[PDB]
RNA sequence: AGCUUGACUGCGAGCGUGACGGCGCGAGCAGGUGCGAAAGCAGGUCAUAGUGAUCCGGUGGUUCUGAAUGGAAGGGCCAUC
RNA sequence: UUGAGCCUUGAUGUGUAGGAUAGGUGGGAGGCUUUGAAGUGUGGACGCCAGUCUGCAUGGAGCCGACCUUGAAAUACCACCCUUUAAUGUUUGAUGUUCUAACGUUGACCCGUAAUCCGGGUUGCGGACAGUGUCUGGUGGGUAGUUUGACUGGGGCGGUC
RNA sequence: GUUUAUUAAAAACACAGCACUGUGCAAACACGAAAGUGGACGUAUACGGUGUGACGCCUGCCCGGUGCCGGAAGGUUAAU
RNA sequence: GGGCGUUAAGUUGCAGGGUAUAGACCCGAAACCCGGUGAUCUAGCCAUGGGCAGGUUGAAGGUUGGGUAACACUAACUGGAGGACCGAACCGACUAAUGUUGAAAAAUUAGCGGAUGACUUGUGGCUGGGGGUGAAAGGCCAAUCAAACCGGGAGAUAGCU
RNA sequence: UAAGGUGAUAUGAACCGUUAUAACCGGCGAUUUCCGAAUGGGGAAACCCAGUGUGUUUCGACACACUAUCAUUAACUGAAUCCAUAGGUUAAUGAGGCGAACCGGGGGAACUGAAACAUCUAAGUACCCCGAGGAAAAGAAAUCAACCGAGAUUCCCCCAG
RNA sequence: GGGUGAUUAGCUCAGCUGGGAGAGCACCUCCCUACAAGGAGGGGGUCGGCGGUUCGAUCCCGUCAUCACCCACCA
């Protein structure tokens, strides 16, 4: 079965090459886990006429910054609203959009996570490095409020 | 009775014919496992009643017309 | 005792029996021969029980057949199981 | 880890006797080593104790050969095939192990819905088993269809066909 | 206490109890192929199946047969 | 040589006898399969509501006086346990009796057994014919029963009266 | 279309006509209660009870109108949820119940025959379940045919015993 | 009344295509010491009776004698 891979996935090709894959893998994970795309004899330009030329430009030529580059690059406290109890319980701070965020967006709304936190169960206050990772070539982090006051 | 909606597979005739001879009737019917997948004529997913092969039919037959026809007998996906 | 293996091949004036199936007997002709000086006899044993059909199937033979044309599977025929 | 299968490429290949690690089977002079030859022996792994080596110290195409001598067989440079090896690509079984992504939820809670059934979501956990089907071996009077004679101074017992 | 209503009211049937046994909860199991429901919204001191039948005193022999539980190697042996 | 063959004319319409198949000769089983009815009978479960004149044993429990280390003891006061005593209704159906084209498709009488109990029962609902429901008798299921009733296969089939 | 009539039990009573409303016949419409598909919402066969509007007066309320769900499609709205989906509120079109046959598909016996039975017979036959139209269904050769040829299908008779 | 099967060493019993007899345990004699015991050595068959088949019959067949066992069978 003939892809186009979206994600870092498998060991065979990369971000925006076609690769030829079982269809049983390509039914239970890489398609609904939208890490590739069919091919079709005619999804070919999906990557390569469609997503690969502003790469070269966007921060480069019309631009100095990429789109959360001119967000945020260095480190951030956070800046989602929190507020934690006498026993340092959280209440919140990691749901789809209540979790940690350090660039105060308007006007857009998200309905899944990008980031990683150094430990995926967060009940209580303290310190807490989180990590950026939706990409292998970015790489962003963020403190938490250490007493969500 | 289950029946695989893009492919209209319906129950079948047959017999037991071994231990003994006879044509005793057991009961044939096509297996059952559903497929959740995309259509780009409808804003969602769509989940729909198929059997063995049935998911290989939708993968490379034209189902527009069959999309229309489940709704030409009122039939709900 | 000597040799012989007729424990015959294709047949048949035909015949005794029984409702029939079936059984039982055979003049006599020819093929290929055996004993014998030869005729003649030998168609298994002195005569009567030791096993009975149709069916599918085993075995080898077969231009008798074989399915649009040519094989071959299949069918029959012959021989035995 | 171990079966059924593949041949792709580098390495591997010697008792005796001997200069001496000639795999098998065939060619024949100018051709070549690039993850290879040295230093070469300190330590380690092998050995017929003759020799062979990763590594490290160390270097990058030389140099070598026919005559000759030993030997069935010849010693440059080498195609293909095999044995010993290793890695790569790779079809398909046996058994056990891991992950998450099919499947599952008679796990948590969220909404339609101030609903008990349902659907989908958020989020966990089980997990390619279980489940569901097709083929298949057992087990199944629990249930079901069916058979199990005729003779006789009347049957049985006896004797009979 | 129950029963052949309409020829048998019993020594048969039932029972606290006694024994043998299934069952870890989406229990075992039933009817339905399932849809559900009951068991039960109970949880091994609970529930299911079966036998035995106050109590007291006691209770020998047998694994050839028939069924179960465990042992797990091997044999006969299917699809493949 | 043998066998079978080379001279009897059939065919078409009507008239008749037979045969096959038709309902095949008329009436006629038990039984089977399919589609339904009936659970106001009767059985059982579920829910919601009734019935038991009156008499017996006066116990158990409650509490206080004496009192012991501690009660059981000793002495009074109080008080209402039962698949218990007896006995109408009511229910049962053990014995006697009348009845048998009955007054009754087992009913009516007397004795007997039970009588707050595993008792007795009114109204609805749930379960049904190879199916129900049974402290079981293969009993009973709307007068019908080890397969009721109704409608079909079907004028079933019957070496038989 | 006519000079006579106004249903039957059926008398009794009373009128209506000659030329358009005597009586009545044909067509195309209007009106069309409650139950029944039966459908605003409910029900144990003709009973019970709402929602949303319009209009109007003296406004303790009538008159009139619209209204199952399901499906298709659109509009408006709108959960978890962002886009979206259900759910919510309407509109346009469509099924639904019925007399008869013919007729399309599904589920499908037992009886009977083999002179017992089990593949086979009987038989896709009955009964049942759904359902359409003037007919239903058939249909325009990856077809027959046998080297010659035919050139969608249906019906009738042969082909055939 | 009817029937099944046996008869061989003292006792248990082998040996049927029909081929002139064998074991166990006893016993007898002996050893050890006196018997149980231990050990050693050793033994002999009316292989039912009379007929028939056969070369040959306990052995196959009939029939009587004997024993143990089965059984006296529907209304």
């Amino acid at each position: 079965m003939q892809v186009i891979l979206l994600d870092k996935v498998a060991n065979l090709g990369s971000l925006g090459d076609q690769v030829n894959v079982k269809a049983g893998y390509a039914r239970n994970f890489l398609v609904p886990q939208g890490k590739a795309v069919p091919a079709t004899k005619k999804n070919i330009e999906f990557f390569e006429a469609r997503r690969a030329e502003l790469e070269a430009k966007l921060a480069e030529v019309l631009a100095a910054a990429n789109a959360r580059a001119e967000k945020i690059n260095a480190l951030e406290t956070v800046t989602i609203a929190s507020k934690a109890g006498d026993e340092g319980k959280l209440f919140g701070s990691i749901g789809t959009r209540d979790i940690a965020d350090a660039v105060t967006a308007a006007g857009v709304e998200v309905a899944k996570s990008e980031v990683r936190l150094p430990n995926g169960v967060l009940r209580t206050t303290g310190e807490h490095e989180v990590s950026f990772q939706v990409h292998s070539e970015v790489f962003a982090k963020v403190i938490v409020n250490v007493v969500a006051e | 009775s289950r029946v695989c909606q893009v492919t209209g597979k319906r129950p079948v005739t047959g017999n037991n014919r071994s231990h003994a001879l006879n044509a005793t009737k057991r009961r044939f019917l096509p297996n059952l496992h559903s497929h959740r997948f995309w259509v780009e004529s409808e804003k969602r997913f769509v989940t729909l009643r198929v059997s063995a092969k049935g998911m290989r039919v939708i993968d490379k037959k034209g189902i527009d017309t069959v999309l229309a026809e489940l709704r030409a007998r009122g039939e709900k996906y």
